[PDB]
RNA sequence: CCCGAU
DNA sequence: TTCCGAGATCAGACGAGATCGGG
DNA sequence: TCGTCTGATCTCGGAA
């Protein structure tokens, strides 16, 4: 049921070691834009997106 | 086989194959390779085992092919090794028997 | 086992499920199995090396993986044990099977074998 | 999977159709127990191979 | 319908010990009556004999000389016993008119003893557990006062 | 593999004067010109087939 | 699309091409002939290039015991040698029993009969009396009489061509009857060693575009024209493995983000 | 070859030593019956019918029957060689 | 690590 | 006789989708 | 879990 799976993370807890958003919805989430989706963002040629999506809004 | 008490080579083929057709090709494989070094002796052929096993190997041949039982009468052990060789010369891991 | 009951993913055929009419066996003693084997006809450690060979009438009895002699006539042994098991003298679970490619009959009293009933 | 025989219902060394995998009934008239098993056996090779291909093409 | 009857012959079979030879099948080899120097044990027979070698094969010569010990040349035997339970086998002498059962004692196999290579290696040296049992036999191995001879007896 | 009557240790042929002296106690049977025969007939490569175009259409 | 006789065609073929391994499973060299109109002529070329061991063509071989020696003998089925179109003779066997690593390098091997029987008696050393003759009865019916020794077998196919399951390309390309101008492989290393790099580029184009249209799975050639041209632009064919990345890239963190992160970071600190 | 030995025994009167494996029955002149078709049955003591038929390949070695007389006080004498073995089985 | 989703 | 160089033959490596969910 | 590539010792062979 979608109430157990609806999830959004605006800005919440970061992990203590690496200062990235945590893993899990129980810990207010942040879902991993994985390295396979990195190549999709490479192949589009979107350069300023990847700086925004992997430096600005993850580990600034 | 010579360490197991059956010292002669006539006995070993008689174990493996008396009908020769492919079990003759057990012959120039190993019993010649046994004979190529002058090592026909039972006590001396425990001795080559007595070096590589990391008189003292009458006991340590009980930790090899265990469940064939021996009371230092190794005749039951020999046939089970001979049947294991018998399969190879005649030659399913996922089958539920 | 159920052919269609399985997960998919990492365990597409590695986590099975038992069917309805099955029965895993337990262990038992090997006393009356050997005692009927040595009556029904078997002989070992006195036979010449040559006997147990390509000759057709040398089915060698194996129980639980240990050789227990050789029988000239495989059929009498497989049939007599089977009548005996049905009569009830031998435990219902023990199974006598014969492989003719390599002449070894196989009396299994293992315990843990997947079993099932038939009419 | 058995000795010289696909399932113990047929005879040994049978190369007959409906003894080595042919299913005669359609899905309307419903498969029979040996026929349902062989369709399951051929059906799992679809499911097994997608588990291992994506383990490699990933 | 041969209805031949089997006598449970009580003629003492305690003396009967089957001897086996997984050595001599090539040409119906019979062990041959003449050879003596007979030595036999009651338990673990270890039949030690005078299997003197022929000289029809051409002398053999130097390698026999190279053998070191040969005492003509004993080809002795050590009995591989197979006597676990030993009454399962008890047959005897059978005409087409009479049949005499006799229950034997433990059968013993008789493969050839070497001991020439065994002693040979020792000689170079000069240049198990409770192996013999608790009583070291002190007797069974001592028993070889032996006479193999020919007599029609039952 | 011809064995020794007396020890049974397998065939060795010394090329001096045509005997069968084994590595153990000499039992050299100096076989005369009786001709040794061991023709182990092998296999014979058997022709070929043209791998035709009779069927490929289906 | 990777997510979507015997030749490997699937992902284990494309994984086999991208790696550019030296030895692949099922390597196949096709070959067009000069006279592609008769099965007998291409028979003669087929036996010329596929290997046939001494064993395949002979009758009852054995050692034979004559006074003071023991010479082996081979009866050499001659109906066959004319049946299988191939050109061996007992002189050609004697040259091939020689120079065949069985130490029979002198003229000890003889030629008896009517060019129907060869004989080699006895070697010189290493237990030469009998133990080399029981050695000799095994290695003698496994010397290649004639043909390319590497090639497993060659199968004709119908005009006529013949595909082999082998690897020795230029020894196949150079034989009599095969027009070596028109013969390809599917092993992109054996085209690179033999036919230059530019033919090794065209097989990486072809054998990917052959295995991609075989599985449905249409693809532009301009993608494969890039993947091949990356794979062979630094001298030799650099397969895309962990190892081929080291020979393609100079920067460390691009190698270090790939496999072997430990060694690639320490070695670039050394 | 199961009843052949008895017919061969019939063919030559020479006495033949035979090897018999009786079943493991404790003692709680015996009679041997050859059924038509060669099914030899020994109707042994207690009137039980025990079927004995064929055996392991025999004569493939020399098996010899010897009466040990304790030669230190007697003589060990070979009495006979061996013939095809015979195995006795209880019947159901 | 298991389980389960796709 | 010498031997310098080279083809042959073991042993060790460090790889093997992606995410999400809960105990 | 092999599967791979690497690189490290031996040996039969030719040149001076
Ligand atoms: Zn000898």
């Amino acid at each position: 049921m979608v109430l157990d799976k609806m999830h959004a993370r605006a800005r919440g807890p970061r992990a203590v070691l690496t200062r990235q958003p945590t893993e899990g919805r129980s810990r207010d989430g942040g879902l991993r834009l994985g390295e396979m989706e990195r190549d999709c963002l490479i192949g589009y040629g979107a350069s300023m997106l990847l700086l925004e999506r992997l430096m600005i809004s993850s580990d600034a | 086989f010579k360490a197991m008490g059956v010292e002669s080579d006539q006995e070993i083929v008689q174990m493996i194959g008396t009908e020769e057709h492919v079990m003759a090709a057990f012959g120039p494989s190993l019993e010649e390779c046994q004979k190529a070094q002058i090592f026909t002796q039972m006590q001396a052929l425990k001795y080559i085992g007595n070096k590589v096993r990391r008189a003292r190997e009458l006991l340590a041949s009980t930790i090899l092919t265990h469940v064939p039982v021996k009371e230092f009468n190794f005749r039951a052990k020999c046939i089970y090794t001979a049947v294991m060789v018998r399969r190879v010369i005649l030659a399913d891991r996922d089958y539920y028997g | 086992l159920c052919p269609s009951d399985t997960p998919e993913g990492e365990a597409c055929g590695l986590v099975k499920n038992l069917a309805l009419m099955t029965h895993i066996t337990t262990d038992m003693e090997d006393g009356p199995i050997v005692k009927l084997a040595s009556n029904l006809g078997v002989e070992d450690v006195n036979l010449l090396c040559g006997e147990e060979l390509s000759y057709p009438n040398v089915f060698l009895v194996f129980l639980n993986g240990n050789i227990l002699g050789v029988i000239r006539d495989h059929k009498k042994l497989v049939n007599t044990f089977r009548l005996m098991r049905r009569a009830g003298y031998i435990n219902e679970f023990v199974s006598i099977s014969t492989n003719l490619t390599d002449r070894c009959v196989y009396i299994s009293s293992d315990g843990g074998r997947l079993c099932r009933p038939y009419i | 999977g058995f000795e010289n025989r696909s399932l113990p219902h047929f005879e040994k060394h049978s190369k007959l159709p409906a003894a080595k995998g042919f299913v005669a009934n359609s899905f309307y008239s419903g498969l029979t127990p040996t026929e349902f098993f062989f369709h399951t056996m051929a059906g799992r090779e679809g499911l097994v191979d997608t588990a291992v291909k994506t383990a490699e093409t990933g | 319908v041969q209805e031949i009857d089997v006598y449970l012959a009580k003629s003492l079979a305690e003396k009967l010990y089957l001897f086996q030879y997984p050595v001599r099948p090539a040409s119906m080899t019979y062990d041959d009556i003449p050879h003596l120097s007979a030595k036999i044990k009651p338990k673990q027979q270890k039949v030690e004999l005078e299997m003197a070698i022929d000289t029809l094969n051409p002398n053999y010569c130097r390698s026999k000389g190279e053998q070191i010990a040969l005492n003509m040349d004993k080809q002795t035997f050590c009995s591989s016993q197979t006597t676990s339970n030993t009454s399962r086998y008890a047959a005897a002498l059978y005409r087409q008119g009479e049949l005499h059962l006799t229950p034997l004692h433990g059968i013993l196999q008789l493969r050839p003893s070497f001991s020439y290579l065994d002693k040979a290696d020792a000689k170079h040296r000069e240049r198990r557990r409770v192996q013999s049992y608790e009583f070291l036999q002190k007797k069974h191995a001592e028993e070889p006062w032996v006479h193999l001879h020919y007599y029609g007896l039952r | 593999l011809l064995f020794c009557p007396g020890c049974g240790n397998g065939l060795i042929v010394e090329e001096g004067q045509r005997c069968h002296r084994f590595s153990c106690n000499t039992c050299p049977y100096v076989h005369n010109i009786t001709r040794k025969v061991t023709n182990r007939k092998y296999p014979k490569l058997k022709e070929v087939d043209d791998v035709l175009g009779g069927a490929a259409a289906w | 699309p990777g997510t979507q006789m015997n030749i490997t065609l699937g992902v284990p073929r494309i994984k086999e091409i991208i790696n550019a391994s030296k030895a692949i499973s099922t390597p196949i060299i096709t070959a067009q002939l000069d006279k592609d109109d008769d099965a007998d002529y291409a028979r003669l070329v087929k036996g010329r290039i596929e290997k046939t061991l001494l064993g395949e063509i002979s009758e009852y071989i054995e050692e034979v015991f004559l006074p003071d020696d023991c010479f082996i003998l081979v009866k050499l089925s001659l109906e066959r040698i004319r049946l299988l179109r191939l050109e061996v003779n007992a002189e050609t066997v004697r040259y091939s029993i020689c120079t065949s690593k069985l130490r029979v390098k002198p003229g000890d091997v003889a030629v008896h009969g009517e060019a129907v029987v060869c004989v080699t008696p006895r070697e010189n050393s290493k237990s030469s009396m009998y133990y080399v003759l029981q050695f000799l009865k095994e290695d003698l019916p496994k010397v290649v009489v004639q043909g390319i020794p590497e090639v497993s077998r060659a199968v004709i196919h119908i005009k006529y061509k013949l595909l082999v399951e082998g690897d020795n390309l230029r020894a196949v390309m150079a034989t009599h009857g095969v027009k070596g101008t028109r013969t390809t492989s599917n092993n992109t290393y054996e085209v690179e060693k033999t036919l230059g790099i530019e033919a090794a580029r065209t097989t990486i184009i072809n054998e990917i575009q052959y295995t991609m249209v075989n599985h449905g799975m249409s693809i532009d050639r301009r993608h494969v024209m890039l993947l091949s041209d990356l794979m062979t632009y630094k001298g030799e064919v650099l397969g895309i493995t962990r190892f081929g990345l080291a020979k393609m890239k100079e920067s460390v963190l691009m190698l270090a983000s790939f496999e072997k992160t430990a060694d690639h970071l320490f070695d670039a600190a050394y | 070859s199961v009843a052949e030995l008895l017919r061969e025994l019939s063919l030559t009167k020479e006495e033949e030593l035979l090897f018999l494996q009786l079943p493991d029955t404790l003692p709680g002149v015996g009679k041997l019956l050859i059924r038509k078709s060669g099914r030899v049955q020994l109707l042994l003591g207690k009137v039980t019918l025990d079927v004995t038929m064929g055996t392991a390949c025999s004569f493939l070695q020399e098996l010899v029957s010897v009466g040990l007389g304790d030669s230190r006080t007697g003589e060990m004498t070979v009495l006979g060689h061996v013939k095809h073995k015979l195995v006795c089985s209880p019947d159901f």
